[PDB]
């Protein structure tokens, strides 16, 4: 109720609203990158199971 | 040859051979190539990604390279392994 | 302890009061959709832990 | 049959068959098919959600619909994909 | 239901569950409705004043109307913003 | 500057500083619940963790 | 034996077992109960908090009871659930 | 684009994807610029103000300019950084 | 080394490994010890504040002391624990 209080809460604003959020572009990338790794083994899993039935691999 | 596959896809089918359907991830892209059918060679590139894995049938780990442009590994003629090459082993 | 000073205050009350908060419903539906998720997957690997005991699925 | 369960339930145990004890989160419901017992139909949808996700026995991805009506994915005769229907495909 | 509240007072208690402790200021009257419980509409209106403020749960910022007789927001069914309304939009 | 106007400011300032502060005890409840939440999950996830070198968990 | 911890502490050791070491939070404090060892039984309090949330190995989900002296959970013995005892079951 | 936006507005929608609505503060002025869908470039002035925020999905803070017509930070090509540009690296 | 930061900077280098780019608030001065790599020492001092705060690899809670002065944990020797020290212990 006094102008000096409301200046104050903005600068405490204005300090707490600078701050530094993690890096987010690399966290997404480790995933993107598990999930190609998680579908390379698959498909190695999957190509020795063709190799069951018959005799040869695709192709 | 070299079909590449995402989302979900059909590999194979040469010579009236049965064909198997690899689904892969969300938006991964998957290189492969099955040459005579003895051997296979396989890699993987997500859309978003920083690295490109492969393998092989003669291989026994995954290699990667972190440039995402190094191609693909070809079928290769016998018992011979793509871990030492130039566009690879930059071993997992 | 100036009447216009005290009018500042107010006008200035008023402005900051009038700040856009972010969207919440939306950011709940994500947590409700995540728990779904993984409840979906969680619910196929009891089901596959249940074809080991037996060789059937449920009913 | 459709025994659906939300909260703590069971699930199956038609002709003496055991039952396992499914125990989902705070509110989501989930609708299950068992079918003859070859393969199960799953499905999953929050209450106060805008998603419906489902799966089968015979895909290997999770698919999902913004509908929240779009009914229950019956239990498959045989090697059948659901990923691809009219009431889904909009892959993961 | 539409049970308003001054200075000191109780809101929500339907069906047995929790009900909270609302204490506004001197004078101001708050009009609120909780509909089934998904969303909330509040509203506010001083006695000698010249605006009633209003805003619901969907909505993103606190709108008024210089009339201090334009009812109250009640509960949206549903993501329904009510900033755009006839007896609201004088954006704040 | 008049003896009017000082006597509204008083006013003035005994109406703004009336204003209905939010409850704060729940508000910090809320964090203390939530932490109390949180180390029950690290807790589990220690258990299981030390359920993998050794055959049984602790006692 | 029903060894509490809170702060930093020690779990365990008896028959020489090796014993870990569990750091909890600034002052929430935990009750735990080992058993013979084949089970666990945890729960937890904040001192200046309002529920005592809890949980068993054969559980999959955390209860809580809004009295915080609702005693703790013992050790199960065999495939044995706490959720829907009486002392519980006010499921999260 | 640059499709700016003050008040209460919609962000984006080209080839037919879903466009989010947008509404902030009273007189406050927003220009974003999405590019392909990878990144995003916001900033932010004030109609009556003195200073031009701006930040960027690559960036880790917000970054201000006492010019307020410093253009608008276009979407990165790629883990690009815009704080230590000419028209920026005033950091907060 | 004890390569400290603020503002904006790099962290490590050495051997030629890759270089991650640490930007921290807006004068908080961080201070930085890595090892030969196993393990980490972290630490933390606003300039205008009151509190020094820091942490380890192997530590699983935030420590601090009110001197602003206590050096900077060094990158501990396996699994050791930097919460209770002489310069520590005032847990968080």
């Amino acid at each position: 109720f006094t102008l000096i209080e409301l200046l104050i809460v903005v600068a405490i604003i204005g300090i707490l609203a600078a701050i530094a959020i993690p890096q987010f572009a690399a966290y997404r990338q480790k995933a993107f990158n598990s999930a190609a790794e998680s579908d390379l083994k698959n498909t190695k899993t999957n190509l020795e199971s063709y190799y069951s039935e018959h005799q040869f691999y695709p192709n | 040859a070299s079909k590449d596959v995402t989302g979900s896809g059909e590999i194979g089918g040469s010579n009236s051979t049965p064909k198997l359907a690899i689904q892969t991830s969300n938006q991964v892209t998957l290189t492969y190539d099955g040459g005579t059918g003895h051997t296979y060679g396989i890699a993987t590139l997500h859309a978003k990604g920083t690295r490109k894995y492969a393998s092989t049938s003669n291989d026994t780990k995954i290699y990667y390279n972190d440039n995402t442009a190094t191609a693909a590994p070809s079928a290769p003629v016998g018992t011979a392994t793509i871990g030492g090459s130039t566009n690879w082993k930059n071993a997992l």
